[PDB]
């Protein structure tokens, strides 16, 4: 009886941001720059866009030229540093 | 002259240098600007009369004092 | 369906 | 993995190099152009899988491998 009633019930009742997840290989940076970013635990765009300029400058081996390249490639993809994210992770 | 002649602060910069951390990594670790690190390293260079950090590091490691 | 379930009511639980 | 596959003589030269020897004096002493000296040190840098001489020299000294 329980089975039959439970079975009848059907008749009675009813009638993001992809670019932040993009792999670092898509970033097309210099080999040294990519290696340094990976060594600094920078493997995702989602965190990277949240980071600031000075933090990248404080990376021991990256120079102003590296910052210039990263800024140029971010601008060519409509992005930049220090963008604020909400409801992390996406 | 002698590494023990340094101040505790200068001992800290000296030990961080001997541990292989670069100057900006030293600035990060101690949360100071590059200028103070430069000041400390230039005083070490002047007092120890040396040309590079590597010679001081290898001399520190030579006697296996630790 | 309502009528039939109403009949089984005494046994369901 | 093992450094000893290289020549011990160039290892002794390299210990002298990590003893603060600048590239210009290296080329003057070894009778090769500075380009060849840089090529040699570059080779040693990748062959040891290192990014800087400080860590490698410290590691060599601490266990006294050679």
């Amino acid at each position: 009886a329980t089975i039959l009633a439970e079975q009848l019930e059907a008749f009675v009742d009813l009638r993001f941001d992809p670019i932040l997840l993009r792999p670092v290989d898509d970033l097309e940076l210099t080999v040294r720059s990519a290696n340094c970013l990976k060594a600094e635990a920078i493997h995702y765009i989602g965190d990277l866009v949240q980071r600031t300029e000075v933090e990248l400058l404080k990376t021991p081996n990256l120079g102003k030229k590296s910052l210039t390249e990263i800024k140029d490639v971010l601008a060519s993809r409509g992005l930049s540093l220090g963008m604020r994210l909400e409801n992390w992770p996406p | 002259r002698d590494v023990n002649q340094l101040t505790p602060r200068e001992r800290d910069i000296l030990k961080l240098i001997a541990q292989g951390l670069p100057n900006k990594m030293i600035a990060r670790r101690l949360d100071i600007t590059e200028s103070t690190v430069k000041v400390h390293v230039k005083h070490m260079l002047k007092k120890m009369k040396l040309k590079s950090r590597v010679e001081a590091a290898v001399w520190v490691h030579q006697e296996r004092i630790f």
